């Protein structure tokens, strides 16, 4: 199937920013050496949760550094940037890499991103939906324009021209179902939380499906994704331990990210949470290989999806992060099998 | 005394986005093993004269792809952008490549662009001057607090912070008299435009100097660069015909029938176009008129790869 390495660029309290940038590049490289066929990047501004707030650029560095590896942006936050500028970037990316770029998009979760990038807070879905069109249009026509409460710019030419016909492959990181719907309407492949479970997942699908179908798509080729967090070790106990700590941090970090909350600044115009996450390691590849293998097949056999992408930063260190990917490469990788 | 390349990536009816983009990449790969110390990329939007709008990206790709050259964005128009993006991108580039990225920016030239990006003009310069403050703050502090008539948001950290203390090496592009002033005050190098007349570079050059003086800065150190187009052929007429065919649109675009003929002949004579003896001589005068410590040439116009590639070795073997 398809394997992917997921990278957040989360900064551990013991690693300095530099340290993290270095480890970040090393992993991007090592990826393929470990049997992974795509490296996926998360985008995140101003905090330790993610230091890498410009996936296109990062992507270009690794894409350039490699012959065959694939790179994707797990989550480009659609609204916060200018469609034209994004189109040019994806297009450059696609053309320079010769089609090795995966354009995973997302809607936008933190406020901050919006209060600073100066974008429309409520319209979050509209925007994404709209930006997407312009971009789309630029993708095969070769031109772009507007005319809405969103933006307004006249017909311009677009360079360079898309390498991959119709543009780079698009993916949606969707949790909400309004969003599950949105995707389906255009039948886009997608990425699944690692916080949810089998039923939950399988259930999002169906939903995706009744739409996909209503619009005549072949659910047979849409490549979705099983995204997880991984912890491969022989001591199931360490694997899970380590993992438990990670999620404290993650969670805490995650929370803090709801920061700029002291009212002396207006987003007025001119120009929250879920439930238990600390136990979500029970539904992901954490523990011995045997344990990982099972947990995975299960989601597989239930969705049909053959692309699972994992994140190993939890092991923290650069070394451990590797061992646990090599472990997986030898011990989990071989043993998985396609759907029903 | 440093040398290097630069790509404008002009596309035509004869060379397409795909062609150019590759050729560029193809060349950066070659040069890498030579003594060229820098590669720069020209930012251009919505026309055939420059098939790149995000110089920082390409920069990343080339950075990821090379082992020896510093790589730099030639004229990143920060005037039409969000200083944060900019800063994040820049430190990022500095961080990932570990000190091999140089940051050349600039104010907005084409009027339009400014319009297309909601940029009013009544503030064009101040707006520019500002973006830089910030970009610059971050670089130095790892943080920022705008609160200006241009931009306001709460204070923030701007990650990744920056490898290089103070930030990557910076430079400004010499587009207006008022910019060389400002730039001089902070005592920061410039990059002289190959499309500008020898005289122009002079004024500016001098201007810089005069101002550097009057305020205090000891620019004895500052190193500026200059960009020039190279094109040599043992048949001077040929090198001239090719180049004009090559700049034809650039000129109708940028120097609006001001005397297409006049302007053109001048670039045709001031750039390093001709036969070796013609080319080499012209370089020389250009350098002298503006006093640049660094020369960034561009061998693009040369259609035949072998010759183009043969022009490079030559310029290489010099050193």
């Amino acid at each position: 199937m398809k394997f992917g390495n997921f990278l957040l660029t989360y900064q551990p309290p013991e690693l300095s920013q530099t340290e993290v940038m270095k480890r970040l590049v090393n992993l991007g490289k090592a990826s393929e050496g470990c049997g992974f066929d795509t490296v996926w990047l998360l985008e995140h501004h101003f905090t330790e949760f993610g230091l890498l707030g410009n996936p296109y650029v990062a992507a270009a560095h690794l894409l350039g550094a490699t012959e065959t590896l694939n790179v994707g942006t797990a989550a480009i936050v659609l609204p916060t940037a200018h469609p034209v500028r994004q189109a040019e970037d994806v297009n450059l990316l696609d053309q320079m890499s010769k089609g090795r770029f995966r354009f995973g998009i997302c809607r936008g979760l933190y406020d901050k991103d919006f209060r600073v990038f100066g974008t429309d807070m409520d319209n979050s879905r509209a925007l994404m939906d709209c930006w997407y069109d312009l971009m789309k249009e630029g993708f095969n026509e070769g031109y772009i324009a507007a005319d809405n409460e969103h933006i307004k710019f006249p017909k311009i030419q677009l360079n360079p021209s898309a390498y991959t016909q119709g543009g780079a492959p698009v993916y949606v990181v969707a949790e909400s179902a309004s969003t599950t719907e949105w995707a389906a309407e255009r039948g886009l492949p997608m990425i699944l939380s690692w916080i949810i479970n089998t039923h939950e997942k399988k259930a999002q699908l169906d939903l995706y499906n009744e739409v996909a179908t209503e619009h005549g798509y072949d659910v047979t080729k849409i490549d979705h994704c099983l995204s997880y967090i991984t912890s491969v070790d022989h001591d199931s106990n360490r694997a899970k331990d380590i993992c438990r700590n990670f999620l404290g941090h993650w969670y805490d970090s995650y929370v803090n990210a709801t920061k700029i909350f002291d009212d002396s600044d207006q987003t007025k115009g001119y120009d929250d949470t879920n439930r238990r996450i600390d136990y979500s390691y029970e539904i992901n590849p954490v523990g011995t290989p045997e344990e990982c293998i099972a947990i995975i097949q299960q989601d597989i056999d239930a969705t049909g999806i053959d692309n699972i992408c994992c994140g190993f930063e939890a092991n923290g260190s650069e070394e451990e992060i590797i061992a646990s990917m090599k472990l997986f490469q030898s011990d989990v990788m071989p043993y998985l099998k396609e759907k029903q | 005394m440093k040398f290097g390349l630069f790509f404008l990536n002009f596309m035509n009816s004869k060379r397409s986005s795909d062609q150019v983009i590759e050729e560029m990449l193809d060349t950066a790969h070659y040069v890498d093993q030579l003594k060229f110390d820098t590669l720069a990329v020209y930012e251009n939007h919505f026309s055939n004269n420059g098939v790149v709008g995000a110089p920082l990206t390409v920069a990343g790709f080339l950075l990821g792809m090379t082992k020896n050259a510093k790589v730099a964005s030639l004229n990143h128009v920060i005037t039409t952008h969000h200083p944060v993006r900019v800063a994040e991108e820049a430190c990022l580039l500095d961080q990932m490549s570990e000190g091999r990225f140089a940051f050349g920016f600039s104010d907005c030239e084409k009027s339009a662009d400014m319009r297309f990006f909601n940029r009013p003009t009544d503030s064009q310069f101040q707006l520019f001057s500002e973006c830089h403050k910030i970009i610059n703050d971050a670089f130095t502090t790892g943080y920022c607090h705008p609160n200006n008539d241009f931009y306001s948001f709460p204070k923030i950290s701007v990650n990744p912070h920056a490898f290089t203390e103070g930030g990557p090496a910076q430079f400004v592009n010499a587009t207006s008299k008022e910019v060389v002033e400002w730039a001089a005050k902070l005592g920061l190098p410039l990059v002289f435009r190959w499309d500008d007349s020898n005289a122009q570079r002079k004024e500016y050059a001098g201007l810089y100097h005069e101002v550097a003086q009057a305020h205090g800065v000891d620019v004895s150190q500052v190193r500026h660069k200059l960009t020039l187009l190279v094109n040599q052929n043992v048949d001077g007429e040929a090198a001239r015909a090719e180049a004009r065919v090559y700049l034809e649109e650039f000129v109708r675009e940028s120097y609006s029938n001001t005397d297409f003929e006049q302007k053109m002949g001048e670039l045709l004579s001031e750039n390093a176009i001709g036969t070796y003896e013609e080319s080499t001589q012209a370089a020389r005068v250009a350098i002298e008129c503006c006093g640049a410590a660094d020369l960034l040439m561009s061998f693009e116009s040369m259609e035949d790869k072998a010759q183009q590639r043969a022009v490079i070795d030559v310029v290489n073997a010099n050193i």
